[PDB]
């Protein structure tokens, strides 16, 4: 579960928040990295603090 | 109208621009981040777009 500036740390080789903190993809990573929207279903009017 | 900045005689606390000053977009051409700590620059140049 990510925002919406998110997606890009997802792939092999790369670096960021998600690469140093919170999850590091293998640089030799055989797989599909798939994402949707979820503003109808992982949101909260005052913010999904959750 | 850019600036082009001269560093020298000082080191490459380059940390704090990750966080201290937490600018989303870092894509480091030519010498990949992380390793900038040692053999790293000798006529640094900053350019203010």
């Amino acid at each position: 579960v990510i925002k919406g500036n998110e997606v890009s740390q997802i792939a092999p080789g790369q670096t960021g928040n998600i690469a140093d903190y919170n999850y590091k993809l293998p640089d030799d990573f055989t797989g599909c990295v798939i994402a949707w929207n979820s503003n109808k279903l992982d949101s909260k009017h005052s913010g999904n603090y959750d | 109208a850019w600036n082009r900045t001269r560093i020298s005689n000082c080191v490459a606390d380059y940390s704090v621009l990750y966080n201290f000053a937490p600018f989303f977009a870092f894509k480091c051409y030519g010498v990949s981040p992380t390793k900038l700590n040692d053999l790293c620059f000798t006529n640094v140049y900053a350019d203010s777009f």
